[PDB]
């Protein structure tokens, strides 16, 4: 269980940062 | 549950990577 | 206090017992003293390296602990594995947790590598890591829920531990079902998916009461016609019947034409005749036609308004195709017959489109169509349209019509009649891969007659659909590289794309060859090929290739195709898909904008995602025309089969369609779209839905092919009829016996009325005197003086149930007969017949 929790939390942090970066690049490209 | 969550997160990460590459390439083309 | 680490001095001596004591003390206090214990490192390293030390296991354990504290995971895992027993079996501490996690990660990487190259070249796996992973498997099995064990097994191949967990205590087969779905929609290795399906079919068969429906779904995925044929023959020999009928219906609904033919042949080599008929598609087509005709109820006033809003022949052919759409499969040509002068007012290719629409309107009519077309449509364009419509009628169900159309095309007049005949024959023999049809199409294509070649390319693609024929691809690509008549190249593009449907890995070289090709049409061919082959599975490789081409490629039509293939590639995961097109719909080039709109339309083909509609809403006012056309068509595709309650933009979009069609200063291109959008919205009297996916999860080949050919209407208007294939009836048919459609009335849990079939001089102020006069007149007058809403909406046998409302359907438990397969999925469902006195037969 805890192994799944660690993997999922790492992937969630990465995905959150990546999604915000995608939004920022999206706004830059809009400009 | 946990396995489905893990693989869905992996798929989301890959999709975000492809989206980021697309955005970078389109930004370069827009600069040109 | 233990504020020093002089034990390393004990490690430095020569007496082995002193060394063992030093190692014991270090492991006892290694949790706090990594900072200085790490520098010695090699001192404990030599202890494990030497094979003469009594306690090499403890040395390995201490080295692993020190390296884990230092952060070096690779060597820490190496040394933990080197140590035995006490190395990690304690499975209690945080260090044990981290070491086991890293061990499982390494083992899964090794397993994936071995599976990729398992032909004896697989790298050997240390028995220590294998033992640790097996112990983890046993712990996750015997400790708590086994889903995590099922996930780890799937991750590390290791189908043995996976098979065991499914067949272990397992609590319930709901976990076997959970495994079936996860492998179905959440896997990417075709060989590994096939192995998992083999295991899940074996487990299904070994069950006391086998789940025949799911086993046949797995078999159709796995492409095992012989197994399904044997299963059906044995079930008939076992005297089950009802299960056999439901299994046959599901097979026809999801399985391919070649699979069905193989099953038919296996069965051939009374009851067997009925099963053969059911598989061949006769009974299913008849039931679908009955459902469409009985419940066909189209708002003809909308089409009448569209008729009185068209002076441009474009919007005329558009109106004809929209009428075809909204009367699809309904066998109701009321508009065509009522307005005869209007229909004949269109000449040239418009007449071809009108004939094709008339033929398609009788979709699935089957037997009567052969002479119905002759009576209706007895001019070169007229005959060509008649052939094309006749082929459309037998969409994917050719039979003798294939031979008849072959004869007609052979005795062609070196004329557009050849184009129509090629299109019809290709539609009829969709995937049959018959050599004679392929040869006739090849001869027609080599005729090199522009339009004839344009139809012949698509005919060749359809005939060899998903067949991966080396000779067929060779001939088609050679022609594409060797011919003028760019229209023939336009046809051959989708021909090549369809010739590679469903593989998604088998060739992977035609994609590169066409993408690198100089001719833009061949690049579009390659990208349509990637879309069709990679259909469904959102393989990020194909997505990245298409997106890169859209960003970089020079030709604009190629960019359109690249952006549009995303819908075909992501229709299985509609939620993520609006994200990729979030701002790809706002690129400076209008072609990419139209491609993004069409990608949204194909992507959320049947689901009112309500995000695709939001994206299309501003795109509907784009200054460009074709962008508006594409956005409206995509919105119509998304919003098919939708009421105001389900999505609150349906009425607004219909009003926008009406305004654009009635507006006079709007461009014909925007209106061709609005008319097509209305046709899509009202397709099949509000009965047929656009669903690239089948109810059981398989990829619906006819729907995908039709959507691709329809999106290829930017070049040829008559190809729009191919979207007729993508209409799948939204109904749950009460078929209990072979030919009995008992009048079982099943209710829902939402109001049937509430959700479903929608729609059917200023008096001058004169305040000086007028206000007082009004008050005086008021004085003169004074002197003169749903709660019980049918939320249990009842429905008949061919009761149109929206794909969304399928889940809220209520079983006919109060009814005398109840369904055999669960009545949460649509299609034809066999109902278990209760005690005698069965009546209420309906057969209009």
């Amino acid at each position: 269980r805890q192994y799944y929790l660690s993997k999922i939390e790492e992937l969630q942090l990465i995905v959150n940062d990546k999604s915000q970066n995608l939004r920022r690049l999206q706004a830059q490209r809009n400009e | 549950d946990l396995y489905s969550r893990y693989k869905k997160l992996q798929q989301e990460l890959e999709f975000l990577e492809v989206q980021e590459e697309y955005i970078k390439d389109e930004q370069k083309n827009l600069k040109k | 206090i233990t504020s020093a680490a002089g034990i390393i001095s004990l490690l430095d001596e020569d007496e082995p017992q002193l060394k063992e004591f030093a190692l014991h003390k270090l492991n006892a206090v290694v949790n706090d003293f990594w900072a200085e214990i790490s520098e010695s490192v090699d001192k404990i390293e030599v202890l494990y390296e030497d094979e003469g030390f009594r306690s090499r296991q403890f040395a390995a354990l201490v080295a692993s602990k020190v390296f884990y504290h230092l952060g070096a995971f690779e060597e820490s895992l190496n040394y933990a594995l080197g140590a035995g027993d006490l190395f990690n079996v304690n499975d209690n501490s945080e260090y044990v947790e981290t070491i086991i996690a890293k061990c499982i990660d390494h083992y899964t990487k090794q397993c994936v590598e071995n599976a990729d190259l398992p032909e004896g070249e697989k790298k050997p796996i240390d028995q220590r890591l294998e033992g640790i992973v097996n112990k983890m498997f046993q712990r996750c099995l015997d400790d708590h829920k086994y889903k995590q064990a099922i996930g780890i097994a799937l991750e590390t191949r290791r189908l043995d531990v996976f098979e065991k967990t499914i067949l272990e205590s397992n609590d319930v087969p709901g976990m076997l079902a959970y495994s079936l779905k996860l492998c179905m929609s959440l896997m990417q290795n075709k060989q590994f998916r096939n192995k998992v399906l083999r295991v899940l079919v074996k487990i299904y068969m070994n069950l006391e009461k086998p789940d025949f429906i799911n086993v046949c779904q797995c078999l159709i995925f796995l492409d095992d016609p012989q197994a399904v044929s044997d299963i059906l023959e044995k079930l008939v020999k076992e005297d089950n019947l009802l299960m056999a009928y439901q299994i046959c219906f599901d097979l026809y609904e999801s399985a391919s034409q070649q699979f069905l033919s193989s099953v038919i042949q296996n069965l051939r080599t009374d009851q067997t005749l009925k099963m053969i008929k059911i598989l061949s598609g006769e009974m299913a087509i008849e039931l679908h036609l009955q459902f469409l005709i009985r419940n066909n109820n189209t708002d003809l006033m909308i089409l009448k308004n569209t008729k009185d809003a068209v002076r441009n022949s474009v919007c005329h052919t558009a109106t004809v195709i929209a009428n075809s759409f909204m009367h699809c499969g309904t066998t109701s040509d009321q508009f065509l017959r009522d307005n005869l002068e209007w229909l004949a007012r269109a000449t040239n290719w418009a007449k071809f489109t009108a004939t094709a629409s008339l033929g398609v309107i009788h979709k699935g009519h089957e037997k009567e169509a052969l002479q119905l077309m002759a009576t209706y449509l007895p001019s070169a364009y007229q005959e060509g349209g008649g052939l094309y419509a006749l082929g459309l009628i037998h969409a994917n169900h050719g039979g003798d019509i294939i031979d008849y159309l072959l004869n007609q095309l052979k005795n062609a007049s070196n004329d557009i009649v050849r184009h129509g005949g090629s299109l019809g024959l290709g539609l009829a023999a969709m995937g049959t891969a018959r050599q004679d049809v392929y040869d006739l199409l090849k001869t027609n294509l080599y005729q090199d007659d522009a339009v004839t070649g344009e139809a012949a390319g698509l005919a060749l693609g359809l005939v060899m659909l998903g067949s991966k024929n080396a000779q067929a691809i060779e001939d088609m690509v050679g022609y594409a590289q060797e011919t003028q008549h760019e229209k023939i190249l336009r046809g051959l593009a989708v021909g090549i794309a369809l010739v590679m449907y469903g593989r998604m890995e088998e060739a992977d070289a035609l994609i590169e060859s066409l993408c690198r090709d100089k001719d833009p049409i061949l690049r579009r061919s390659g990208m349509y090929t990637v879309a069709m082959a990679y259909c469904g599975s959102g393989n990020n490789k194909a997505i990245r290739r298409l997106l890169h081409v859209a960003v970089s490629d020079v030709n604009d039509d190629v960019r359109r195709a690249a952006v549009e293939s995303l819908g075909f590639i992501l229709f299985r995961t509609p939620e993520q898909c609006p994200s990729v097109v979030s701002l790809l719909s706002e690129s400076y080039n209008p072609h990419v904008r139209y491609g993004a709109a069409m990608a949204l339309g194909i992507c959320c083909a049947g689901t009112g995602n309500k995000e695709a509609i939001n994206l299309l809403e501003p795109m509907t006012n784009d200054p460009v025309n074709y962008v508006r056309q594409g956005a409206l068509i995509a919105s119509a595709l998304i919003m098919i089969q939708q009421t105001e309650i389900t999505c609150p933009k349906v009425n607004q979009f219909r009003q926008l369609y009406s305004k654009v069609i009635n507006d006079k200063h709007d461009d014909v291109m925007a209106k061709f779209g609005a008319i097509l959008a209305q046709g899509i919205l009202d397709a099949g009297g509000h009965n047929v839905t656009i669903s690239l996916q089948s109810r059981t999860g398989h990829t619906h080949m006819p729907s995908v092919v039709g959507v691709l050919v329809f999106t290829q209407f930017w070049f040829w208007f008559p190809l729009s009829h191919f979207l007729s294939l993508a209409y799948t009836p939204t109904c749950v048919i009460g078929l209990n016996k072979d030919l009995k459609m008992p009048k079982v009335q099943y209710k829902s849990n939402c109001k049937p009325s509430t959700f479903a079939y929608p729609a059917p001089k200023v008096s001058t102020a004169v305040l000086s005197i007028t206000a007082k006069a009004k008050k005086k007149e008021k004085e003169k007058e004074k002197k003169e003086e749903k709660e019980p809403e049918p939320n249990f909406q009842l429905l008949d046998n061919p009761a149109r149930v929206m794909p969304a409302q399928l889940k809220v359907l209520t079983m006919p438990e109060t009814c005398r007969y109840q369904p055999f397969k669960p009545l949460s999925i649509g299609g034809i469902i066999i109902l278990k017949d209760t005690s005698e006195d069965i009546e209420e037969l309906v057969e209009p």
